[PDB]
């Protein structure tokens, strides 16, 4: 898996 | 500091794995291994913690 984004 | 590169984080991270670690804004890391891919281990400074961390979350000290 992909690094998660950013908080929102 | 003291010669070793440092990064900072740039946002709050929650852990997702129990090899994950969470850390603040602001939290300072040395770089463990930045090989396998996006998700970088670490050592958390203040904590003396190391984990996972994206390496989206963070940027180096010196700017
Ligand atoms: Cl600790
Ligand atoms: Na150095």
């Amino acid at each position: 898996a992909p690094p998660i984004p950013p908080p929102r | 500091g003291t010669g070793v590169t440092l990064f900072v984080a740039l946002y709050d991270y929650e852990a997702r794995t129990e090899d994950d670690l969470s850390f603040h804004k602001g939290e300072k890391f040395q770089i463990l291994n930045s090989s396998e891919g996006d998700w970088w281990e670490a050592r958390s400074l203040t904590t003396g913690e190391t984990g996972y961390i994206p390496s989206n979350y963070v940027a180096p000290v010196d700017s």
